[PDB]
């Protein structure tokens, strides 16, 4: 797992997530997609304990998809994020808690605003212009504090993200095998194929 | 998960040509304190079985109650309770062995080592051991605690294999048992001088002797021992 | 702290021929440096031409054997007196063992008998129910002393055809029951020499299509 | 253990060793680490011998019930997910498994899923699993092409296990080989390292570190 | 180990079994646990094998030098004092448990030394894992005023109890008799009651069975 | 162990059981725990057998050397040499020692040296594991200036009880009598003292 | 439990 | 728990509570399904003794169970919500474990199974 | 963390009719990783042979040490050290490091050149001498070697028969140990010729 | 530290050593030369505990250079390797041992042979056709078992090394920032500048 | 604590010190450790104050309910109810209890229940930390069928000694007399018992 | 806690 | 170790 | 190290 980032620009949310899956002294995989689509305008990336991450993500995805079918309606990103937070907040006092951290990037169609939520495994939720989980934040937050502007375009956002990935590839101890980038905007969710 | 508090030391026993002998001292220790002195650790069941118990005395008393309840239960709707459907030593043992292993399996053992001595209805000698782990075994001689270390080597000099049992009289075997009890009093710091002994014979039945004492002890040479090496007076 | 396990020593050994199989074990039972009994059998006729030994912690060994014997009883009751084949016994024993995966039976289990074509079969189990059919297995305390001897003498390992330049292996072949009992007896006397928990007596159960026979031999008592 | 499975032009190769160890004690050299679930499905075993054996034959029973109920062979994805959802329920209890679920269906094509006892489930073209995985990877990766002939693929898989059997103290015994196609799996024999090493050394001229 | 010492009429006798163990494995079937400190002072040792040999030689060496320096035959109490003070200095870390016996100008003596450095005096003593089996016999059969032959029998009987009943002891009985006015007689393998039975089969291989890669003559010369 | 020393009219008597313990196993049932460090200065040993022997051997050596240079040492001096050893090596020693001796000026004297190496001069002293069980008895029955026979009885009865309740005490009761008349060794066997 |  | 066996057999071998449930279906508004070569059409009557209805919000009679399957019904309307919810949950659960949406036959078999269960369980009609 | 089984390996020695044999495997590993296939564990000082199992750094160090000591011995004594004497020197040297020992299991083999007697001995890490008529075993597969030797061995084997027996004991013991094997060497030692044979064995 | 390899071909010894120096979650440096020239025909690479590695290497270098000056002669690779082994064998029983593993690659001019010695921190010495320390060996040994031939040229050796570095960059968890390669032959020690 | 119960001619007497401890601090110097579970069945409590109170309260409740249904319970029955509680909850309880009562058939009876929950019927019983110091004394001085005044003296002298040596015992000596004549409470203060 |  |  |  390890690297997950998110930046919210003027009209979209961009999520970048590392591709490596490492166990022991072996990189088992270099094309892992650490993300699940929750609804057509909501995307969730995840990192943490092996097994727990996917099990949690798919479980949330199943619940949100059920809601969508039942009401023939898409839950707002704020609503989905609150549902997810509650699930993690319950979990942290279970017999075995989910050790999963998530970023939820969504485009709210009622407001016509992109929204990025950072939630850790304790159920600590915060809405942010840009976010990161794990050691990634120790390089990117300061970098983004410097270079980020609130009114950036999706293209400006991707260049800003290139800076983050470059810095992480320079200074991080591990080879995380690049990132898969996804954009969430008014037209839904799409994947950039050359990063 | 337990720790034994009031405890009984060795139980020793052997087969002879016509039956089985079993003995155990009358002490209930409390660590190094020799706290209680009138403790009977041989419990007869019917007139064909004696159950000798070492280890935690509170658990021994529990086992007494189980055995006394077992006799009651066996008599229920049983017109042959004092004949063909009387409790055999093998029944009493297997029951105890079952309980011991269940209690170890529930991580809450009965902190004891048990020897069931008796004669089956067909005249066969029964001698079998079971402990807190539910481990069971049979041998011509059996002992628990220090008894295993000091009595067995002495008793096996008499009955070393199956074929030696027909050749062993009750006088010979009682001698060996009584001698073994003296040795244990010399050498076990948690033994007492007083003990009980029981013989279960296929002809004479159950003889239960209380208030035996270790006698004919050798202590005289103690006077000649001066110092710990070089001292003379 | 209460320790629910103990170690009763001893060692067992199974060899399979063409139309027979043997399951042997010493008759000594120990704890620590004391002998509990010089004759306490641990190889059992379980019915349906199956012999079984579960060596290690005796209390667990006895419980398991009891449960399997009982399993054979109910197999008859529930399936119209059908014979329990050795392969079916093996699989059933896996479930008995694995059922206690999180509080295991501390035993190495071996069963021996005849497969459905009348050929000799030996199956061995780890303490939580991994199993495998073999020509050959020693288990228990002296397993590490005896097993490599069996690789050499039963399966002819590291043995080549003289003058073939170490290019042609000694060819595999079934052993007579007379040859097998010789290897068993030598295996146990050797094991007795060098392992303190092995000795006193040796009991061999031989299984053919005519049933189960026993043989007993004295072993050194020191 | 050393086990591998890789996808290529001509289907899937699956190769495993046959050693079981308890510490440094070699417990067996003849373990069958591939389980034949159905004529189009294979499972590989690494980790706890009992854990793997038990739950992978249990998996076969679950796959059989699927096809009785659904009148259709189970997908590799669904079969692998039964096992991974099972072990995930036991997470923390101390199960030890590294498995690959390998098979062909018409809807999926040839497919490999890596499934382990932490609850990790990954689709992929190449995996090596076990204490000797790194040794197998070294050979396998440096000779792997999508276009290997069935003949070359079988040898590379066999050679990769040999590499690991040689260097890894906890791998050895013999190589078991499988080829999986649109028509199901085909067994390609048991290969004792006893003879295979010397045969490969001679014919290939490799293993010069070894006194010939 | 099992070791004993028994006083009699006109001297003292010591005995020992001959088994060495490394865990459950028998490392040595016939090692000598009887050590000569001086010609008429002998030592039986249990515990860490190297420690009993090394501590016995060191004190034996210094006793020899002392005997030469003083122009006197060495006394047992000198060996006793030197051994105990050495062992005490090492706070138990030198794992030597010894029965020291001998005759000297003062008379005949019997002592034991534990590894922390405490000494004991007695007419009969036993140490080692088999000491309880042996002591059971000694407490049963010892009497005041034993003859030499009674003392030897009693000693070897006590060792036998250890051999048969203790898994830490086996094989043979060694004895040493130190009588006043006579040479010490060291009776190596006095009893040998554990002779390996004839093996069932000869495992001598056909020559050429083993595959060879290379030969060469080794140069041991100059 | 059970040990004690008692001053009386004519001097002092030391007493002890004869049990050495190795766990619950009795390594020696006829031990001599009463030990000479000078003609009429003796000690009772309790605690570690190795420690107390090593200590007594050193003290005997010091007092032999003292004697050569300055004549007979006082009982107080002997107790001081024990203390010095016990106190200075308190971290490494398990030694509970009672020192008892007879001067012609000072008559009988008893000094007890518990674990920490403190010194305590007393009319009588008890120590060892078995002593706990006879504090009541001894305090109730001791008087000053008893006769030899009364003092032998006091010690015999006291140690009898200590042996009865303490599993770490047993065997024979040894005593050493210290007067102007010389040095007398007494021994009493179980069949006598047990049924007192 | 042996491993693979 | 309330335990009564409400669905039981009558002397002629009929289960009257099941047969009376069929009468409730008979009284329900008409529903028709017709499948073309390449489509399926679901038609439903709505009883017209009701004006002042708000059609924006009134529960429609055809329900999506998943995005590829629909269910309509005749009979008790409140009863149908229970079956639809269960069916919807199963559809998501099937995707979660099989990694494939339900077949129409599978989903039908599930709903049918639920209905059958309620014909031989105590305390339920 | 157990220094006696980090590198792995074994040594076995046997007596025959007017001969001795001593053999070892060639593996040197770091736990599971096999590193070298050429790591011999038998050395000689004149006609006295020493095999050493255990921690490889100590194996090397002790060889260098005993070469040193036997070279000085030869210069001062004007003769080659005999096996009985060398055995004593090994014992002294190991016990000298009593509370910080070399983690080794040495084995001595050779023929006394005065008396013609075949001689073998084994030691623990702390110097204890185990002299034996028949065989001595050492290393991570010592249990297996004990089993193989105790069943295969018989007294008074001719050099070419003894060769087969010791080789089969080594090979089959090594094959049941994960940390031993990867090749093997057997020395057959007669009163004054010594043959050294490399065995063909499984390389896993 | 981490990655050090060595291959001995027909006429030279090639040492490859990773350039990264990592402390915590920061790669402090990507051009570190993990090697010291001991004499003109002897090279030593090293990996292990921070600080210990360089301190040890420089200390050996100082000793070998002193010997060279004193005797006006170059010690053979075998002799240098034995000196180094003894130093490590002493060290392992010191109050604080050197936790350093080394490869010594040298060209013996008397024999006209290249020689590669692998020595771990315990003082375990072995002469090898190819060697590695740390986790590197778990991929390279098997690879080299396959592809290596005793009579390879220096160029064949470098291609073989490219294979090793490629595999390590594919499967190793960490970014070790490439390797510096050095060749030791009859003409001394030189560095390949583009790898 | 120091506690004891002694049978005699006319019945039984219970005795105890009055010290409750919270470390080396005396939390209560006038504690009542002698407790009624029925008109003429009482107990002495030692160990945990909370455990022994909780136990005695339950036993009193059981015997009150026993009385309502089947009349007066025997002393043996009362001891059995204590045992059941102590034995079955041995892991969670620190309770050393002596049970003593007076029947008209059985006269005086004493049952002691040590830590493990075993039961021991005795002529007299001593327990608590202070009891160790008076095993010697009590064994030497107890006889059967003493008079009331002799038994009061035996208990007074015994507990006096236990209090003297045990720092965890002190305050007043309480006693409860159990005969056919009824129930009598006695108390003895330090100035009396100390100088005995 | 209060002991007795 | 021996105690008294 | 071996014992006796
Ligand atoms: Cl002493
Ligand atoms: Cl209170
Ligand atoms: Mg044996
Ligand atoms: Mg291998
Ligand atoms: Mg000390
Ligand atoms: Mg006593
Ligand atoms: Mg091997």
């Amino acid at each position: 797992m390890d690297i997950i980032l998110g930046i919210r620009v003027q009209d979209s949310v961009i999520l970048a997530s590392s591709k490596a899956v490492t166990r022991g002294i072996s990189v088992l995989k270099d094309s892992d997609d650490k993300t699940r689509q929750l609804s057509p305008h909501t995307l969730m990336s995840f990192a943490g304990e092996a097994g727990d991450t996917v099990q949690f993500a798919e479980y949330i995805q199943a619940n949100i998809q059920l809601y969508s079918i039942r009401e023939d309606y898409e839950l707002s990103p704020q609503a989905v994020s609150s549902f997810v937070r509650q699930e993690l907040a319950k979990s942290i006092r279970s017999r075995r808690p989910y050790q999963v951290n998530v970023l939820i990037g969504g485009y709210d169609k009622k407001k016509n605003k992109p929204e990025l939520y950072q939630i850790d495994y304790l159920g600590t939720k915060v809405e942010l212009p840009y976010g990161a989980h794990g050691y990634s934040g120790f390089y990117t937050f300061s970098l983004l504090d410097h270079h980020y502007r609130p009114d950036m375009t999706t293209e400006e956002g991707l260049d800003l993200l290139k800076l983050c990935v470059q810095e992480l590839e320079k200074r991080m101890p591990m080879d995380f095998k690049g990132v898969i980038v996804k954009i969430v905007d008014k037209d839904g969710i799409r994947q950039v194929d050359d990063f | 998960t337990q720790q034994p508090i009031v405890t009984g030391t060795s139980v020793i026993s052997m087969k002879y040509d016509n039956g089985v002998i079993i003995a155990a001292d009358n002490l209930g220790s409390y660590g190094s304190l020799l706290r209680f002195n009138g403790v009977e650790r041989l419990i007869p069941v019917g007139d064909n079985t004696v159950v000798g118990i070492s280890g935690d005395i509170s658990d021994m008393q529990h086992i007494e109650r189980l055995l006394k309840d077992l006799v009651t239960e066996n008599a229920y709707d049983n017109p042959l309770a004092d004949a063909e459907e009387a409790l055999e030593p093998s029944y009493i043992f297997e029951y105890l062995a079952t309980v011991m292993y269940q209690r170890r399996s529930k991580m809450n053992p009965l902190w004891n080592a048990i020897i069931v001595a008796g004669v089956q209805s067909n005249g066969d000698q029964f001698l079998r051991y079971v402990n807190l782990l539910g481990v069971t075994y049979s041998s011509p001689t059996l002992a628990t605690g220090f008894g295993a270390h000091m009595a067995n080597p002495l008793l096996r000099k008499v009955v070393d294999r199956e074929s030696d049992i027909p050749k062993t009289t009750v006088q010979v075997a009682e001698e060996a048992i009584v001698n073994a009890m003296r040795v244990l009093y010399y050498r076990d710091a948690r033994s007492s001088r007083n003990f009980s002994l029981a013989i279960i014979d296929k002809n004479t039945g159950l003889t239960f002797k209380k208030n035996l004492q270790v006698e004919n002890m050798k202590w005289d040479f103690a006077k000649d021992i001066k110092g710990y090496g070089t001292q003379k007076i | 702290q209460f320790n629910p396990y103990g170690d009763n020593g001893g060692t067992i050994l199974g060899i399979a021929g063409e139309d027979f199989a043997v399951l042997a074990g010493d008759t000594r039972n120990i704890t620590d440096y004391s002998i509990n009994s010089r004759y306490e059998p641990k190889v059992f006729d379980c019915g349906d031409n199956i012999v079984m030994s579960a060596n290690g912690f005796a209390a667990d060994g006895d419980a398991l054997v009891k449960r399997f014997k009982n399993s054979v009883k109910w197999y008859h009751f529930d399936h119209n007196d059908k014979k329990l084949s050795i392969n079916s016994a093996a699989r059933n024993i896996q479930h008995l063992l694995y059922g206690k995966r999180f509080f295991p039976y501390y035993v190495h289990t071996i069963i021996a008998g005849l497969d459905e074509d009348g050929k000799g079969a030996v199956y061995s189990f780890d303490p939580v129910g991994s199993y495998e059919r073999e020509q050959c297995r020693a288990g228990g305390a002296a397993a590490s002393l005896i097993m490599p001897f069996l690789d050499n003498q039963v399966n002819f390992k590291n043995q080549y055809e003289p003058g073939t330049n170490g290019k042609v292996k000694k060819p595999l072949k079934y052993l007579s029951v007379e040859e097998v009992i010789k290897l068993v007896r030598d295996s146990f006397t050797s094991a007795t020499e060098r392992h303190i928990q092995v000795g006193d007596g040796l009991e061999i159960l031989i299984v053919t299509k005519d049933g189960v026979r026993k043989e007993f031999y004295e072993l050194k008592r020191d | 253990t050393t086990t591998l499975a890789f996808r290529f032009q001509g289907g899937i190769i699956v190769a495993v060793d046959s050693r079981a160890t308890a510490g440094n004690w070699v417990a067996s050299q003849t373990v069958k680490k591939v389980i034949e679930i159905n004529p189009f499905l294979l499972g590989t075993m690494a980790g706890g011998a009992a854990d793997c054996q038990f739950w992978e034959t249990w998996l076969g029973s679950q796959c059989r019930l699927h096809e009785l109920r659904e009148k259709e062979r189970i997908s590799v994805a669904a079969a692998s997910k039964i096992l991974s959802n099972l072990v995930y329920q036991y997470k923390g209890a101390g199960l030890s498994m590294g498995t690959m679920i390998c098979g062909y269906t018409r809807k999926e094509g040839p497919t490999i899923y890596y499934v382990d006892s932490d609850g990790t489930r990954l689709k992929g073209d190449i995996f090596c699993v076990g204490s000797g995985q790194t040794f197998a990877y070294g050979v396998l990766d440096s000779n792997y092409k999508w276009d290997l002939s069935v003949e070359d693929a079988l040898y590379l898989g066999k050679r990769s296990i040999l590499a690991a059997a040689h260097r890894d103290a906890y791998s050895g015994g013999s190589v078991n080989l499988y080829h999986v196609t649109e028509d199901g799996w085909i067994y390609h024999g048991n290969h004792d390292v006893g003879e295979l090493f010397w045969k490969v050394k001679e014919e290939e001229g490799s293993f010069n570190n070894v006194i010939g | 180990t099992t070791i004993v010492g028994v006083k009699f009429n006109n001297g003292v006798v010591i005995a020992a079994d001959t088994r060495s163990t490394q865990g459950p494995i028998v490392a040595d079937k016939n090692c000598a646990k009887l050590h000569r400190i001086s010609p008429k002072i002998w030592c039986a040792g249990a515990g860490t094998a190297a420690d009993t040999e090394a501590v016995t030689q060191l004190i034996g060496s210094n006793i020899e030098l002392h005997s030469l320096y003083t122009s006197r035959e060495p006394r047992v109490v000198s060996a006793l004092q030197m051994l105990k003070q050495h062992l005490f200095k090492y706070q138990g870390h030198i794992g030597a448990y010894l029965i020291v016996a001998g005759v000297d100008p003062t008379g005949s003596h019997l002592f034991s030394i534990h590894a922390h450095g405490s000494t004991d005096v007695g007419y009969y003593l036993s140490l080692g894992s088999g000491s309880l089996a042996a002591m059971a016999v000694l407490e049963s059969h010892w009497k005041q005023d034993l003859t030499k032959e009674e003392a030897i029998k009693l000693a070897s009987d006590a060792i036998q109890a250890g051999i048969w009943n203790d898994l830490g002891s086996g094989s043979n009985v060694d004895v040493c008799v130190m009588e006043i006015g006579k040479d010490a007689e060291y009776l190596r393998n006095y009893l040998t009651p554990n002779v390996r039975e004839e093996k069932q089969k000869s495992y001598k291989f056909p020559r050429g069975t083993t595959a060879v890669l290379k030969e060469s003559i080794v140069n041991i010369c100059d | 162990t059970s040990i004690m020393a008692v001053t009386f009219k004519d001097g002092v008597i030391l007493g002890a059981d004869s049990r050495t313990t190795t766990g619950a196993y009795i390594a020696n049932r006829v031990t001599d725990k009463l030990t000479r460090v000078h003609d009429k200065i003796w000690c009772c040993r309790s605690g570690s057998a190795a420690d107390t022997q090593a200590i007594a051997d050193i003290v005997q050596y010091h007092l032999e050397l003292y004697t050569s240079q300055y004549g007979t040492p006082s009982t107080e001096t002997a107790a001081s040499v024990f203390k010095e050893l016990c106190y200075e090596n308190k971290d490494n020693l398990t030694a509970g020692i009672i020192v008892a001796g007879y001067d012609d000026k000072n008559k009988g004297e008893v000094y007890t040296i518990p674990l920490g190496g403190s010194v305590h001069k007393l009319p009588y002293a008890i120590a060892g594991s078995g002593s706990t069980f006879i504090y009541g008895y001894c305090d109730k029955n001791f008087r000053e200036n008893m006769s030899k026979e009364e003092t032998v009885d006091f010690i015999k009865h006291s140690l009898s009880q200590a042996i009865k309740w303490d599993g770490s005490s047993g065997g024979v009761i040894r005593m050493v009598v210290l007067t102007a008349a010389g040095v007398e060794r007494l021994i009493f066997y179980p069949d006598e003292y047990e049924q007192l | 439990a042996p491993a693979x | 728990g309330y335990d009564r066996a409400l669905s039981i057999f009558s002397p002629d071998g009929h289960i009257f509570q099941v047969e009376y449930a069929l009468e409730a279906v008979k009284r329900g508004t008409c529903a028709v399904g017709v499948k073309g070569k390449n489509c399926v059409v679901l038609g439903c009557e709505r009883r017209s003794t009701l004006k002042l209805q708000d059609t924006r919000i009134t529960p429609s009679k055809v329900s999506k169970i998943d995005s590829h399957v629909v269910l309509s019904f005749s009979g008790l309307n409140a009863d149908s919500r229970i079956l639809i919810e269960k069916a919807r949950v199963e559809a998501q659960s099937h995707r979660l474990t099989l990694e494939d949406p339900v077949t129409v036959e599978y989903l039908t078999r599930y709903v049918a199974g639920v209905q059958q269960r309620y014909t031989q369980s105590g305390g339920v009609r | 963390s157990d220094p006696s089984s980090i590198n792995g390996g074994i040594v076995v020695a046997m007596t025959g009719k007017d001969c001795v044999a001593i053999a070892c495997d060639l593996r040197l590993g770091s736990q599971s990783l096999g590193v070298s296939n050429k790591f011999e564990k038998i050395f000689h000082y004149g006609h006295v042979f020493l095999g050493i199992t255990g921690l490889a750094t100590d194996v090397t160090t002790l060889n260098e040490m005993f070469r040193y000591k036997t070279n000085l011995y030869k210069l001062k004594e004007e003769r080659a050290i005999e096996p009985e004497t060398f055995t004593q020197l090994v014992s002294s040297s190991l016990y000298e490091r009593r509370f910080g020992p070399y983690f080794v299991g040495p084995v001595v083999a050779g023929i006394n050149s005065k008396s013609g007697k075949p001689f073998i001995a084994g030691f623990d890490l702390i110097g204890c001498i185990d002299e034996a008529k028949d065989f001595i075993v050492s290393g991570t597969a010592s249990d297996q070697l004990f089993g193989m030797c105790e069943s295969l061995y018989e007294p008074n084997l001719e050099p070419e028969d003894l060769f087969e027996t010791i080789s089969q004991a080594l090979l089959n013991a090594a094959d049941r140990d994960a940390l031993s094997g990867w090749g093997a060497v057997v020395y057959i030692i007669k009163k004054d010729e010594v043959v050294k044979r490399y065995l063909k064995m499984r390389q896993d």
